[PDB]
RNA sequence: UAAGGAACUCGGCAAAAUGACCCCGUAACUUCGGGAGAAGGGGUGCUCUUUAGGGUUAACGCCCAGAAGAGCCGCAGUGAAUAGGCCCAAGCGACUGUUUAUCAAAAACACAGGUCUCUGCUAAACCGUAAGGUGAUGUAUAGGGGCUGACGCCUGCCCGGU
RNA sequence: CUGCAUUAGCUAGUUGGUAAGGUAACGGCUUACCAAGGCAACGAUGCAUAGCCGACCUGAGAGGGUGAUCGGCCACACUGGAACUGAGACACGGUCCAGACUCCUACGGGAGGCAGCAGUAGGGAAUCUUCCGCAAUGGGCGAAAGCCUGACGGAGCAACGCCGCGUGAGUGAUGAAGGUCUUCGGAUCGUAAAACUCUGUUAUUAGGGAAGAACAUAUGUGUAAGUAACUGUGCACAUCUUGACGGUACCUAAUCAGAAAGCCACGGCUAACUACGUGCCAGCAGCCGCGGUAAUACGUAGGUGGCAAGCGUUAUCCGGAAUUAUUGGGCGUAAAGCGCGCGUAGGCGGUUUUUUAAGUCUGAUGUGAAAGCCCACGGCUCAACCGUGGAGGGUCAUUGGAAACUGGAAAACUUGAGUGCAGAAGAGGAAAGUGGAAUUCCAUGUGUAGCGGUGAAAUGCGCAGAGAUAUGGAGGAACACCAGUGGCGAAGGCGACUUUCUGGUCUGUAACUGACGCUGAUGUGCGAAAGCGUGGGGAUCAAACAGGAUUAGAUACCCUGGUAGUCCACGCCGUAAACGAUGAGUGCUAAGUGUUAGGGGGCCCCUUAGUGCUGCAGCUAACGCAUUAAGCACUCCGCCUGGGGAGUA
RNA sequence: GUCGAAGGUGGGACAAAUGAUUGGGGUGAAGUCGUAACAAGGUAGCCGUAUCGGAAGGUGCGGCUGGAUC
RNA sequence: AAAAAUGG
């Protein structure tokens, strides 16, 4: 069954960017929610909104497409796993594309990139990479 | 047999221990050939042999390699033929044998005449001479 | 594989087998069994002496000696160079590496070395085959 | 019966040796039952002290039966008598049984199992001239005869001859 | 902190308790009594191997390999046992006993133990001289002078390693002679040589000649404690005396380029090509290969390349090797998905809130010896080397903080998973029963010269009347048509009809439970055909077998027969190209079109679950796959690591 | 007197070496017999199983396409 | 839809 609810929205993320889609349906978390809003700020989407519908709620999130049709996210990767659980330092902070990316980070002062984890001196579970 | 480098080792030693007694390996024969100054100094080099280094050893005259010939000349035909299916096997020579002056050793001569033997195999058929002759024919 | 499956059974790297295996094996005689002791050299004696036909394609007689080396161990070695005087039970150094052609054939006689000779007339590469230098 | 210990002899024939009870322990192989008492070892008398029990009785008493310890004596304690020698292999017959009363006990016979074959019942087979009987007060999962001979794996070719 | 399951059970002082003894000390450490405990798939037990570590080699790292020298710890002292002395030993150059082995003996008895430093024999490819000295440091005794110290400080031997410097430097075309090649012009060795000029590293000779040396002791002077005072004690300052190395290093002066260059390679990898000799011979070779007459690969020569007091060969480790892939690989056809279910342990796990702080993150403190790697500085003329100071190295320990995530606790939710209700189809399974076609055989009637078969024939059956044809009877097996990439089942598989028992699946509601889930080692079951056992049955077909043909032969293919078997019941066997050569679960990613079972809305549209075909993105070595993935992802399991040997022993 | 090394006796376990003889395996040539596979390989092949035959293989039963002209 | 092997 389900085991990854994370990887499994980055994973719709990677096939709806594939597909050259705008919009994505997925259900929603919390931390999924993050993880959106982080992506929008940083700007590798468009927009995200929040359905409160019944069950468990929606996660809308909207893409970006740069000029000529060029893809923002190239791509996304699942760094801790449930198989297998990464961890890293504040000072074992990895870079993603030498700085050109975010690696999404889940630490005790909320989930965050890992330029914000390096500044506040933090460690934790690394979620993801985007680039 | 299961003291020969034992053997060879005491030979080693004694050789170098006494100048004249000698010890070699006769190829044609493949025996061991042990030469001393006399009946007495080869008895006791057995002997020490046997207890000092325990290499018990038993002592023979040597064996004589002989040789052997023709006596009589004949023209002789040699045909090998195996033809029974496909590509087959064939060879055929006629051939004088005659008895050389001792000490001349072996001489091949090669008369023929019109290619009836293709120049391609005739070293083949020197090479099949002296090979079969290496083997004795008598002995 | 499931890095669960790899904590229950690790990975497992392929053994690597010795070229020379006669070279890794010593004899302690008052035990009376082998050990384990890595030789660049052994000494032995020649238990024949003779010339082989290597395999197809080629064609020679090389020449080549069934030695027992001091671990008790017969091997069969090449004799490099041109011309050589062993016969049996003469005392010689083998050394590792096989010869190609000769199927069986899997070490070296050193030349200049116990009872084998140098190569006479060798002037290039006599360090190969122990040739004093003529000067 | 010194010393020896199968040198005897066709052959260990005879003899010697083992032998009871308790405890420890016990191999190949096997059809899983066995082999097994395998083998190989230890203990065993008497006195005293202490002490768990069982049967029968109100109890006493009587009877059975252990355990621990400390002692004593001899060359030796199932102190006599009675009471397996054991082991490793091979052939044959599966096995218990039966036999030449009175020179042969076996590898011979029998055997459970297998197969062939005859027999539809007033059966076939068998005794008898017959009557009358056995078979059988049975009925083909039965009865008679031939051959083989537990069990396991199997059982080839020939129907010219009789 | 190590390998093996082709080692799965081990343990009886064993596990605990009570008492006693014992030891520096707790304790089954030992002994009595009570109980049956204790260890083990988180690998006990057993077997094999091994001193451990700081470190060392390698690698970009992750890692892999190793455990010389030097330092720490452990263990041992011919093998085994034991104690005495002693603060300390169950004691390398101590004791006792036993054993093996040397030597002395007067035969009664005695002595001994180089894995201390040299050395001997032996083994080996291989590893040093039976040196000087206690002068420095350290240790034992003593108040001290001092004595002992094969520790140690230094010589000898070895290119064994690293590092440093040499074997000359400048001008030198006049391109000398000579070697090699040559198109006979010349080209090259070549500024190389010769000749001139210079230098002395180094070498030779002669002088000067360190540091390492602090000292201790002795002797004067003071000063502190205590004493009535004194000697003495400690301290401070002073003075003579102490070096094996060794007259060694080093410095100064003089003489000479004179004593001091070898090794491998030159086909590709890989820097460097020509000639002669040889002729699949002799030989080379790390791999591809080279050598049979004009070889840049063999041998020599010239030249060239790489190094240089070294250069090559061999052995071993790491790398290259992503070739065990955590970093960092795979399983349709290259090696690799168990034939398939049911399931235990383990692994992993849907949404929200509160809480905890084991994992996670962030500080402080201690510690991670010295030496070593790395960075900086300083000293040997530089370097190796030496010293100093930093830096780093933990999966380390205590302690204070944070709360997103994983884990624990508590509470809610309905989407996953099940249950209810309404329907649907099905060769899903087991057991009885009933049919029709055909094959075989049997009994009759008619009827006659063949039938059967092959490429052709023959065997065979028939003339004792076959085959053909008509009627009936006996028996076994399989179910024509329907029938279809149709249906059902986990797979194997399931096809006449009827009845009885029974499993699963799909569709629609959203009453109900509220994460109850996924996977699945070990286990436990099913599993085509053949085969096996007992008993039954026996038509057809048909291994074996027998004839007849074919053929050079024909232990086959073809023909005529024909036994097991094929069938049934109950057991066993457990394998197939058991295949979609594609494990299970889940989610996401263009479309076109058929078909099966449903459902909703107006012949059409939408939809759920299957079953086919075509086809994007993406994937693939290609072929191809492609919402029934071989795409994109996450969880679990199984499996692979060149071919053969071998699915063998 | 207790404990107690070595020693002695006994039945087992494990490991290694060796052994008449024997089984298959690899290698080596220009050996002998056939021709099973690759083409429709001249009977499509292959998988499991059974049986038979000097040998490759043949035949039976079931399975696969990694076969199939017209 | 008869039979027609082999070739370091
Ligand atoms: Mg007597
Ligand atoms: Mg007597
Ligand atoms: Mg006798
Ligand atoms: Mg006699
Ligand atoms: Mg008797
Ligand atoms: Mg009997
Ligand atoms: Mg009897
Ligand atoms: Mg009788
Ligand atoms: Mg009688
Ligand atoms: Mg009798
Ligand atoms: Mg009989
Ligand atoms: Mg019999
Ligand atoms: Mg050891
Ligand atoms: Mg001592
Ligand atoms: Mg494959
Ligand atoms: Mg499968
Ligand atoms: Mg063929
Ligand atoms: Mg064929
Ligand atoms: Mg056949
Ligand atoms: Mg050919």
């Amino acid at each position: 069954t389900m085991t990854d609810p994370i990887a499994d929205m980055l994973t719709r993320v990677r096939n709806a960017n594939m597909v050259r889609h705008e919009k994505l349906e997925l259900p929603a978390s919390n931390i999924k929610k993050e993880i959106a809003e982080i992506l929008k700020s940083e700007g590798f989407i468009k927009n995200v909104e929040y359905v409160e519908d019944d069950k468990q709620g929606v996660l809308r999130l909207f893409l970006k497409y740069g000029q000529n049709d060029e893809r923002v996210i190239t791509g996304l990767k699942r760094i801790s796993k449930p198989g297998l659980r990464v961890y890293a330092k504040a000072s074992e902070m990895p870079k993603v594309l030498n700085g050109l990316g975010i690696a999404l980070v889940s630490t005790s002062e909320g989930v965050i990139t890992d330029k914000e984890a390096r500044k506040r001196n933090v460690g934790g579970e690394i979620i993801a990479y985007v680039w | 047999k299961a003291d020969q480098d034992k053997m060879t080792q005491a030979l080693v030693k004694l050789q170098e221990e006494d100048p004249t007694f000698h010890a070699h390996t006769d190829e044609e024969t493949g025996q061991v050939i042990i030469g001393g100054m006399g009946e007495l100094h080869l008895d006791i080099l057995v002997d020490r042999m046997k207890k000092e280094f325990n290499v018990e050893c038993n002592v023979g005259a040597p064996m004589v390699s002989y040789r052997e010939t023709f006596k009589s000349s004949a023209q002789v035909q040699g045909k090998f033929s195996r033809q029974s299916g496909g590509r087959g096997q064939y060879g055929d020579v006629h051939i004088e044998f005659t008895p050389n002056e001792t000490g001349a050793g072996f001489e091949f001569e090669n008369a023929i005449v019109g290619g009836v033997v293709p120049r391609e195999y005739i070293p083949s058929v020197e090479a099949g001479l002296k090979d079969a002759m290496e083997n004795g024919v008598l002995a | 594989p499931t890095i669960n499956q790899l904590v229950r059974k690790p990975r497992q790297s392929k053994i690597k087998k010795s070229d020379s295996p006669a070279l890794n094996k010593g004899f302690n005689s008052k035990k009376k069994k082998f050990t384990d002791l890595n030789s660049p050299q052994k000494r032995g004696v020649c238990t024949r002496v003779g010339t082989m036909t290597p395999k197809k394609p080629n064609s020679a007689l090389r020449k080549y000696a069934r030695v027992r080396l001091s671990n008790n161990i017969e091997i069969n070695a090449y004799i490099p160079g041109i011309g050589h005087n062993l016969q049996e039970h003469s005392v010689v150094l083998v050394r590792g590496g096989r010869v190609k052609d000769l199927p069986g054939v899997r070490y070296h006689i050193v030349r200049g070395a116990l009872d084998t000779s140098g190569v006479d007339g060798r002037r290039q590469g006599r360090s190969l085959y122990g040739t004093k230098k003529p000067k």
